[PDB]
RNA sequence: CACGGACCAAGGAGUCUAACGUCUAUGCGAGUGUUUGGGUGUAAAACCCAUACGCGUAAUGAAAGUGAACGUAGGUUGGGGCCUCGCAAGAGGUGCACAAUCGACCGAUCCUGAUGUCUUCGGAUGGAUUUGAGUAAGAGCAUAGCUGUUGGGACCCGAAAG
């Protein structure tokens, strides 16, 4: 009732709760969703041998 | 043209939330001095001057003689019970006359005043007059109403209101004129 | 204006020197340093 | 305090006489005669833009 | 060019426009206004209430009926009104 | 503005694509009717999202317009007018 | 008169219904009494003329109203006191000579 | 050349503030700013808040004053992206910001001057020149940071005075 909520209006008075600008903050696991890896192109590799 | 080239002064208020202590201080100090009688006296509703305000009202000094007559005592015994009288302001508008008048009747019905010698019933204290009897804007028109245009075209009529008062002094001119043509 | 140099004996006073004058003008090496700078200075922008 | 290293009677030698032309402390008959005053340089005078 | 001029109209006068007019009724009431559009229930908006002096015509509002109060008004707001089926009453 | 976007998305052949702004979405009271649209934005205003909702849409982040069109598939990016600001 | 509601032209204004208030007798500041006006006379009787009005009054017999009242203008600043003390001196004369 | 420097210690000089401004960050956003004050308090804190007010959302004219959609908020050219065809290359379609240009709307200027009228008030309609931080689906308000300009002793010491 002090804060509100997505049902309740906050008691301070045209109040609402910062809204967030990305849905979830692990983006390990929006890199490894299927869309985007059926999308991207195959990765090269971390370490690279030397040649000459 | 021409700089300030000296010192100026300064003021600090460092102490404004001691001065917020003392003021709330002050007023408890008054409210058991006074008790049960509220901190403020009751005032009237009073349109506000110019044209840029006078679309609202506001507290005023103080009820009219006339005012305090319609709602039924004298000014003296109106001040000794608890009223702001404001012997220099008139009466020329009936609305503001009969909200003032009604609100003397409302607050008369709401107070208690006690025998000045007999024993005093219970009767806790109220801080606020103003709190207990809000000044309120006073309802202009219904929300929604019926369509009712004649084809006049207010701005038509803005118009022609400025014209004539343009043209006012010269048609009077001619209306002398019309006077002294034998 | 008898020039005296603020040297020996001189150096560092607030009163007079042995000058029997009665004017007496005390002159130092900061002092010639700053009239230099102040002469080429008016040469200059004039 | 506005007047702390300020409440002094002190002026400057002036030039040609092998000395910083600091302000001193006039009068006589004490250390503090001759002593240099008002600098932010000098023991006793006042601080650089004193805190308000 | 006149030096040391001081105007004397009406010293305060704001100005609102036609494109803004419907936001001074509140949301709740907004919708139901907007879908039904009769002209024997026009909302009666008081501009002056909402601190207005002048009434200018920029954009372009429904075809709902109005009833707008007003101090001031431009030929184009006012024609824009009646278009719409409303009306403009003066006040002071 | 939502204006903008219903402006933007008037195009022929726009209708059904996602709006992108890469930047705040504000409201615009000068509309009275708004399409049913699907805006990924950082930032929407109240009245913004609250238009676009009762509209029948839907606001998204950028993160879910990743998800849902990892190559910006039938995407429509906006930029706001700039000179504006002078 | 009546204010016409509108905010511009003749008689401009926010139309109210009219209340008429009770005239203060402050504004009644100025009035003469019975007994003032008897004091006054008394008083003129008693001590007569200053010798400005007794030029004004020469002025009045010989060279014209008219330059009476500017005599008049000049010795008291204004136009409607030399208007008053002109026609406070006729008045004297018709009074201490014809009646 | 001249000027400063015998030696050591401690002290020793671009600071604070006001008003304007750029840039960046943050909040909210056609709005924005709780802290004059009131409430409240574990008491100079934190927390909450009414009414006003500023700036912004409208300009133009000396002024009285007037005051921003013919139209898919216009046409033309360019245009990030996206869409379609295309295994590849390439062509079309739609066009954000922005730029150039031709128009339209507002105000100002000059002409035409009618529908209506207490006979001289009103300026409908239609033209031409320019002009503006104008309109043409808003971008602002506030706070902080680094900074710039100006005024305050203004980086520090020193000036021929009234």
């Amino acid at each position: 009732q002090v804060w509100g909520s997505e049902t309740v209006a906050s008691s301070k008075v045209g109040y609402t709760l910062p809204s967030h600008i990305i849905s979830t903050s692990d983006v390990t696991r929006i890199i490894n969703s299927s869309e985007i890896q059926s999308a991207i192109r195959p990765a090269g590799q971390a370490t690279q041998k030397r040649t000459h | 043209h021409f700089r300030k080239h000296w010192q100026e002064r300064v003021k600090v208020h460092f102490d404004q939330a001691g001065k917020k202590v003392s003021r709330r201080n002050a007023r408890a100090t008054r409210a058991a001095k006074i008790a049960p009688r509220p901190l403020d006296l009751l005032r009237p509703v009073v349109r506000a001057p110019t044209v840029k305000y006078n679309r609202k009202v506001r507290a005023g000094r103080g009820f009219t003689l006339a005012e305090v007559k319609a709602a039924g005592l004298t000014a003296a015994y109106a001040r000794t019970i608890g009223i702001a009288v404001d012997h220099r302001r008139q009466n020329r508008n009936q609305e503001i006359f009969d909200a003032n008048v009604q609100r003397l009747k409302e607050y008369q019905s709401k107070i208690i005043v006690f025998p000045r010698n007999g024993k005093a019933p219970e009767a806790e204290q109220v801080l606020s007059a103003a709190a207990t009897f809000p000044i309120a804007q006073p309802a202009t028109d219904v929300e929604a109403r019926a369509v009712q245009d004649n084809g006049e075209s207010a701005f038509r009529t803005l118009r022609l209101a400025r014209s004539e008062k343009k043209f006012r002094g010269i048609r009077e001119k001619r209306a002398r004129e019309k006077a002294e043509a034998e | 204006v008898t020039l005296v140099v603020a040297s020996g004996r001189n150096k560092g006073l607030a009163g007079r020197p042995k000058g029997v004058k009665g004017k007496y003008k005390m002159v130092d090496g900061v002092m010639k340093n700053e009239q230099r700078a102040l002469r080429r200075i008016a040469k200059k922008h004039h | 305090s506005e007047k702390a290293g300020h409440q002094t009677s002190a002026e400057s030698w002036g030039t040609g006489r092998a000395v910083a032309r600091i302000p001193r402390v006039g009068g006589g008959g004490t250390g503090r005669s001759g002593q240099g005053a008002f600098g932010n340089m000098c023991r006793g005078g006042r601080m650089f833009a004193p805190t308000k | 060019m006149r030096y040391f001029h001081k105007q004397q109209a009406h010293f305060w006068k704001p100005v609102l426009n036609l494109d803004k007019l419907w936001t001074l009724i509140p949301e709740d009431k907004r919708d139901q206004y907007l879908k039904s559009a009769s002209k024997e229930t026009a909302p009666v908006i008081d501009t002056l209430a909402a601190g207005y002096g002048k009434i200018l015509g920029k954009g372009r509002i429904p075809n709902v009926p109005v009833i707008v109060k007003a101090r001031f008004v431009s030929k184009l707001a006012e024609e824009k009104i009646r278009a719409a089926g409303g009306v403009v009453e003066l006040i002071a | 503005s939502v204006s903008r976007i219903a402006r933007a998305l008037k195009q022929e052949g726009a209708a059904n694509k996602t709006v992108v702004v890469v930047g705040t979405v504000t409201d615009d009271a000068r509309i009275f009717e708004f399409p049913k649209t699907t805006v990924a934005a950082l930032r929407f205003t109240a009245g913004a999202r609250a238009k676009i909702v009762k509209a029948g849409g839907e606001c998204i982040t950028l993160d879910q317009l990743a998800v849902r069109a990892p190559k910006g598939q039938n995407t429509l990016i906006l930029r706001g007018p700039r000179n504006s600001r002078e | 008169t009546v204010k016409t509601g509108i905010a511009i032209g003749l008689n401009k204004g926010k139309k109210v219904t009219s209340m008429t208030p009770a005239p203060k007798i402050s504004y009644k500041k100025g009035a003469a009494s019975n007994r003032t006006k008897f004091v006054r006379s008394l008083v003129r009787e008693i001590a007569g003329l200053s010798p400005y009005e007794r030029r004004l009054i020469d002025l009045i017999r010989n060279s014209g109203e008219k330059r009476a009242r500017k005599v008049a203008k000049k010795r008291l600043g204004s136009f409607t006191r030399a208007k008053a003390k002109v026609e406070e001196m006729n008045n004297i004369i018709a009074a201490s000579r014809r009646h």
